[PDB]
């Protein structure tokens, strides 16, 4: 037979997912060139 | 609060544990000696200045 006869039966076909980027973009830290950093746990 | 532990440098759990121990010892003196001081003594158990 032809494949088009069994194209409806999606459970028989293997599942391959189109790997596309999803979700909001990674957030970069833009302030660091402006701000000088001092770290001290006992502030 | 978490701010008290973090921002108040002098504060720490050692101070609280010290007060638990102190008030606990003061409780031991109370529960064991309060029956003596607080009793309503009868005339048989009272003795005057003399």
């Amino acid at each position: 037979m032809t494949f088009s006869s069994t194209s409806n039966l999606k459970e028989l076909l293997r599942k391959v997912v189109l790997d596309v980027e999803l979700g909001r973009e990674q957030v970069q830290l833009l302030y660091k060139p402006i701000y000088d950093s001092i770290a001290d746990s006992n502030l | 609060t978490k701010e008290m532990k973090d921002f108040n440098q002098t504060f720490s759990v050692e101070i609280l544990n010290k007060s638990i121990g102190e008030s606990y010892n003061a409780l031991l003196n109370h529960i064991h000696l309060s029956p003596i001081i607080n009793f309503n003594y009868k005339a048989s158990n009272k003795t005057a200045f003399k």
